[PDB]
């Protein structure tokens, strides 16, 4: 599981 | 360059069919011949501008992941010789990468920030250049490293300083700003507990500050607000 | 050109660095410079161009699907006049898939075809240079039109003829060109009987041929058929 | 749903 940035 | 002879409107709705057809990169070199016609940016098109490049160095970042992991697989004790041309395949990527990144902080540089007076294009702005300079930083191995990612986290610090005086709590750019800012404490600068208290600290203040908001003001600062949570759960 | 100075193993070699990471392009980039050294290819060479390119074009294609049904509405009654840069857009991303195709018909031109003495490399290349042809043919709108489609029907007769003779009924490439080849049918000449017979007989020879193979071509042999079957349940 | 051509 990636961690989240700001994307769509 | 080679969009100076097309009109500003044009390249903005030519960007807006590129990500309908998702051709990124056409996106982006029409919102660059955008920005370079030197008006300021809507915040529709600050969108554009963001999405486009976020989009292109995206791709670039997950081929520049596969190509890492195999190289240093390759440099495991016990695996054959294949000569350079991992390195150099990887190199041609991170440079290309590297090209690309520059391009969005030298339209930062000349002359976006410089223009922005408002709290949210500057702090949306300063939020890139941080970005930028991560995206630079996870490819970076050499005497500038430090330098790199001390001018992510001076360019987000800048946009935290402002977000804080300047807009609520539930503000999307602001709670986009704190998610990329922890992701860089977590991954770029080894802080792991900074990054969870940012991004604890801004939920919780998020949180608190929904029942002021429209049922669509709601929709999207929950929507970051779970990116948040997503990383905390990971992280903890 | 550009690839002239890299070895062609290392350009082999990149092409498939280039496959793990999705870039397409460059893996495309990278196969052009392995045919351009003159050397025929192998069948895993063959897999790796046909694979790169129509991953590049395919791309092309659907971004072009999007535009040309944003054009055709645009042109409806009723429909408000935005000015050129539709049609403008969507030139441009014709165009560019036009460059690819020619190149690929170049390549194939000069001088795969003509080196290629086995069925199976012969098949191949012909299969691609009426996919090519094909995919030329989808976009065009003028008066070379029928000439570009009885390029790409008599590329893909010769194919199968020479598959029909020297290969059998399960082979993965004389299935694939017999599925292409009844795409083209349906969707280009105007000849969906010709298309959905075509499929059927296809399949039927194929399934009385499984008995053959071993469990590994079974599994390759029936990837195929269920395309032929998902056309014919789609158009019947 | 679109029609199937030699792809992956
Ligand atoms: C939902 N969302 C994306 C996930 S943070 C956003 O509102 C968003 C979009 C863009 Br462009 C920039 C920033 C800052 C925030
Ligand atoms: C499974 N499959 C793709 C769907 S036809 C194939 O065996 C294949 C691959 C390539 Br490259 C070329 C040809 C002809 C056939
Ligand atoms: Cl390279
Ligand atoms: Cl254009
Ligand atoms: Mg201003
Ligand atoms: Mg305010
Ligand atoms: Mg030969
Ligand atoms: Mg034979």
């Amino acid at each position: 599981r990636r961690r989240k940035s700001c994307q769509a | 360059g080679a969009m100076g002879s097309m009109e500003r409107a044009s390249l903005i709705q030519k960007a807006k069919l590129a990500e309908q057809a998702e051709r990124y990169e056409d996106m982006a070199a029409f919102m660059k011949g955008a920005v370079e016609k030197g008006e300021e940016l809507s915040n529709e098109e600050r969108n554009l501008l963001s999405v486009a490049y976020k989009n292109v160095v995206g791709g670039q970042r997950a081929a520049w992941r596969v190509l890492s992991s195999i190289e240093q697989k390759s440099n495991e004790e016990g695996s054959e010789e294949k000569g350079p041309e991992v390195r150099e395949y990887r190199e041609k990527v991170e440079t290309e990468l590297q090209g690309v990144c520059d391009t969005v902080l030298g339209l930062l540089d000349s002359h976006l920030i410089k223009e922005a007076g408002d709290a949210e294009s500057r702090v949306f702005y300063l939020k890139m250049k941080g970005d930028y300079y991560r995206y630079l930083a996870e490819v970076a191995t050499g005497d500038d490293k430090k330098r790199i990612i001390d001018s992510a986290r001076s360019a987000y610090q800048e946009a935290m300083d402002i977000s804080k005086k300047e807009m609520p709590p539930t503000n999307p750019i602001r709670l986009g700003l704190a998610l990329n800012f922890s992701v860089f404490h977590y991954e770029i600068a080894n802080s792991p507990e900074e990054a969870i208290s940012l991004a604890k600290t801004t939920f919780d203040e998020a949180m608190a500050d929904l029942h002021t908001l429209s049922e669509d003001s709601y929709k999207d600062s929950t929507l970051i607000m779970q990116l948040l949570r997503d990383n905390l759960t990971l992280w903890t």
